[PDB]
């Protein structure tokens, strides 16, 4: 629900500032029909149960509760050979993610190992303090 | 500067999933139809407000050869028949697991045959919470070829399960002009749909004898367009039309179910004119013979099944016929020509002319991109 | 659930620590109710959702993931000219938001300015570490 | 020292909409009963267990003039009506637009009209959700001044849209003292509600004639309360009593509708005595002479609209009295004296006799402040 | 949602964590089924009150939004005097729980006057910076 | 190392609450029966599908004998019976507040006595959203001692109210053998519950006579099987049974119930018997006679009732046994000897014998434990 897809990744970024202060900003029936009422009721409580269950989940890597988060695992040359511009101006999300769905499992382990090399060490500083 | 991976939230993206979908029929559940009955006892009511959101920019390839929601339906209906027409004795085989004599014997099965009225009902396809069906909207669809003006719903329009081969009954019409559809033209192995823009009312009437009636004044000028239309691929040869090849009665000949009677017609004086740029048909009522029958062979599998005899007399059908069945027959030895028999027999062949846009996908948010920032620690 | 209508702010505040520790310390029938439960359920969710929203869309200025925040823009002394101790101690919430109804609009952007000031700096300090 | 600012999340509101609610009455659904048939028709069966809440020390200003309530009931049983007293013909005049003799043509609808049953029943108003309705309990209240006792519920109490003129239907009273409320005095425009806190009761039965009975024993009682108590107000001035100015015949002389019937019953011998500080009346059963009648100027727009004949007899009407409407005359020849005088007219001004106690709230929660605090950074 | 009871602590945390890591990688009709939907709707509905309810109040020790926190009040010898080994190789929770059930209103006295000294040294280094 | 307190969310632990829970039971809607009708003005349909989930070797402390569950059940068939069956006289003692003969006198009422039938239903208990219900699956259960395959449910299995004493009527039966259950034993004050394991056939049937006949072939084998359980406890002595000792005529003697038709049977010929390891009581039907009674005493309290004539004829009742409620008697004069007679008479033992199996729980998330982590200031 964050954008509509077709639109550049830029675009939609820039955008989704203006919808979320618009946002905040605040600027025939039929008796068997009741069963409808329940069939969407179920699919908007479970959206929000995923949200919520996700959002919790995300934590491992260090980036519980946010929803844009950084890390600290260098980017390579060898994965796409692409600069800024062009990624964040083309090259519509779904296109994207297919180009480098190869590597798609090898950054996962590699984040949680920073990870966990991050906890360890501000686990060690804190030994001192 | 230095780019660094990073972890997104929100972005669109789809899949494709191979989730369970219900019925959603508007049933009656108060007359003796066996349609109503299974409608009612499994379906429940038509949404009282569609709502559809018209997507913009974006390009998905559609395939519908390879589709997977065909094969469900098609095992929804035989499930639907297991309810209403009840065979008398149903003859089917089965074998022992045998190296090599195998084992196989014919298995023999009977029930009660109350005869009862039958007549199809529309029936709607609904996704599950969680889903959503993509739709296409191209003029054209090049049959497998991906289209842009997409939409995203949840149900799709009303489908009638209505049974035939070598002719489409009663079914959705094109959009403006007569289109022709085949998973690989030129290898004389796969069946060619052709779906009009226009219907052509039918009316068969009749103890054992009966007619069938067709308007030729609209039936000439279909087969002009079909024929103008197919010119296209195969410019040089001369088309020409040509009876059934041979083979199982149910295919040779036209078959279909109406008030309970399984009619069979043959159907030689409608392809036996060669076609050409001009006219060789003729120069009112196109008489058309024929019979029912009681010893059918099935087409969920293999063996015979036997019904109760015929009602008294004073059955009617009227329909329209929209979409159309071709086969090809090729080889080294074609000298300028190419001849086209009908075919057809295929049930999900039948069904796929009605379900080739819808699409069913799922929603997937995450992300990895690379970004020029760097952590804090 | 902040506070019962009608207390001071400072009573109010004051209250909900109490109210917060005793919490969270351990210590006839008719076919037709079927249309008022969808009725109710709806308000609920429809609460939930808004305030989901809200929590997540409070990450611009800064205070995501918390209720209690403070900036650090400073208060000018052109919009209410009053001691903190009279407004905390009396003038309950409605009519401290009636008094500052005129300015408010421009503390809004003054807090986004801020905190994009913050966020640059701290770009900037990623260079040296 | 130094003050800085801060937000703070949850701070309770009072802010005004335009939402929409939604009736729910007391519905039976198997009787010919036309309410009910409305009811079980659009509507929903009335809330099982309401809560009713208690604020602090609270204050603010519930206003009866400029609530927007009574635009939705009104609009509510506008078109209740138009379904349950179907006329023969429901006359309507439409004009066209021509600037000036402007073109003004008369309009007419067609409708079948079969005697149909109508009695009342009250309907249960209540707000969507996400917000409230407010309502005091003051046992006077001002009118229009800020009370100090507030609660904060959904659905109102049960009212009867009866409608007449001049005197109230079914209605509740007053908790101790027979009340007298109005917008803006000293311009003897703004009709005066004098609410009663005893029910004075009146059966009136019978064809074009009627009889109606008033117990003047227990009229007097009343009288004598509302005298003393308009006495306060203008204790310099004597008060005099009198019957109506002339206009419609719907406002001048009373009106009611019962069983189907148009009961206008001239009241002039209860309001033309004068009144002092001591009776000057007499020393019973009064005699209120009415007459059926078939003629009504819609008070849902200009119009007429005539229904089927009456029954042969047989007609029975028991009411009590418990509101009443009384405007005051004004002057500069006014000469030590006030003139009381029958009023009514517009059922708005009744409406807003049910709808001045409840007034409808949103929550907005986001809130600044300042303090001395100061973000790390 | 942190495991099932009758599992050790430490092989159920363990367990959590495997769980996540493959869960984030991506590896007969009838009129009567309106009241049962609704009485289904409504726990999910109070769960998730609830968990956001309890979410929001442990904001007082400084554990806001996090599932497991960490502290910094020694633990007195007095209280159980077991070693941290014995802890979580055995005595599933509710044997824990039961274990050190007497003294536990006092630890959130002793946790809620330690954030508040905290919360007022910070304060001190502000006015220092 | 340095040990640090930390608190942990999400760990799993179990309490014990006092909710409030709501009927559920299959009703009809359409016939006579009281309970069917009571439960279709408040009743809820059963539920169409449960689910059990299956936990691990996890251990509980389930205590028979101090459950809050019995209560609620014991003062919700008080109303039940109110609404069922009404007396034609209602007498019970009212006393006044005076301390010493104490004011003390007889208030008599009376209500319609109009003859309907009765019939009991099997019910369903549930608990509302936020709480859930335990159940053990040993064999045994020892009656208040800890099991190890314990599994959570949400709504209890059938459950009959059918009111006896000195024999427990149609109820579910064991699982592989006979149970003896007693909170004590060695007190001669608290009744000794026994459940079988193969239901016994009863048929009682009928101006003021009638007669019930057993199956001796099975209740030899049963009553055997009974004191074969019972001598592992008493090895030493012999086991005795012996007719009532006296009290009211609703103890000393079997009485039910059938369709307003109040039984007194006496029960006499079937504990007289003394038992040893051999077989002493004879060597086809055993036959027991009834009288039908009109004044009775109530159950729910203190104080005489009467009820309406009794019916024509033709009455009869088919019913299975399945427990049995014994008393018992001690004493330092005991020569090595057990005499057990019937019991029953309170409704919370002929309840505690079938909600044994189950219990209410409420989950506490918050938790705290020591590790060797420590925060960053």
């Amino acid at each position: 629900f964050l954008g509509a897809a077709g639109s550049t990744m830029g675009a939609a970024s820039m955008a989704l500032t203006v919808q979320a202060r618009l946002l905040l900003s605040g600027i025939q029936h039929m008796l068997q029909l009741t069963v409808w009422g329940i069939k969407q009721l179920q699919a908007r409580v479970l959206a929000v149960e995923r949200y919520l269950r996700d959002q919790q989940l995300l934590g491992i890597w260090g980036c519980s509760g946010k929803i844009i988060c950084c890390t600290n695992v260098p980017w390579n040359d060898s994965w796409s050979n692409k600069t800024i511009n062009e990624i964040w101006d083309n090259m519509t999300w779904m296109q994207w993610e297919k180009e480098i769905d190869n590597y798609t499992q090898h950054i996962y382990t590699l984040l949680e190992v920073s990870q966990i090399q991050q906890e360890k060490n501000e686990q060690e500083l804190l030994e001192l303090d | 500067a230095k780019k660094w991976v990073t972890v997104y939230y929100g972005v669109p993206v789809w899949k494709e999933a191979t989730t369970t979908l219900f019925c959603a029929s508007d049933a009656k559940a108060y007359d003796t139809e066996v349609h109503n009955v299974w409608a009612t006892h499994a379906c429940v009511p038509t949404d009282p407000n569609p709502q559809e959101i018209v997507l913009g920019n974006v390009t998905e390839n559609f395939n519908m050869w390879k589709n997977n929601m065909v094969e469900q339906m098609h095992e929804d209906i035989i499930s639907l028949w297991d309810q209403s027409l009840k065979p008398c004795v149903k003859l089917t085989p089965l074998c022992v697991t045998l190296n090599c004599l195998i084992n196989c014997n014919t298995s023999v099965i009977t029930q009660a045959c109350p005869k009862v009225s039958f007549e199809p009902i529309p029936i709607h396809y609904c996704a599950p919470a969680g889903f959503a069906i993509l739709k296409c909207n191209s003029k054209t669809f090049n049959g497998s070829g991906p289209c842009t003006n997409v939409s995203t719903v949840q149900c799709t329009h009303g489908i009638r399960p209505v049974v035939s081969t070598q002719l489409l009954l009663n079914g959705s019409l094109a959009e403006e002009e007569i289109v022709i559809r085949s998973e690989n033209i030129t290898d004389n192995a796969k069946t060619i749909i052709v779906q009009l823009n226009e219907a052509v009312e039918i009316n068969c009437t009749r103890i054992r004898q009966a007619h069938c009636n067709i308007s030729k004044a609209r039936w000439n000028e279909t087969l002009g367009q079909i024929v103008a239309k197919l010119e296209e691929q195969f410019p040089n040869k001369t088309i020409i039309f040509n009876h059934s090849s041979g083979g199982d009665p149910e295919i040779v000949t036209h078959s279909f179910n109406c008030g309970g009677e399984f009619f069979y017609c043959n159907t030689t004086p409608l392809f036996n004119s060669t076609w050409n740029n001009t006219r060789t048909d003729d120069y009112q009522n196109i008489t058309l013979q024929c019979r029912i029958k009681q010893i059918i062979n099935m087409w969920q599998g293999v063996g015979k099944a036997m019904y109760a005899p015929p009602i008294r007399g004073q059955i009617r059908c009227s329909s329209n016929i929209t979409g159309l069945l071709l086969t090809r027959d090729g080889g080294r030895d074609q000298n300028g020509t190419e001849t086209f028999r009908p075919g057809g027999g295929n049930m999900r062949d039948n069904w796929r002319s009605e379900l080739y846009k819808y699409k069913v996908v799922k929603i997937e948010p995450l992300g990895i991109a690379p970004t020029a920032c760097k952590r804090r620690v």
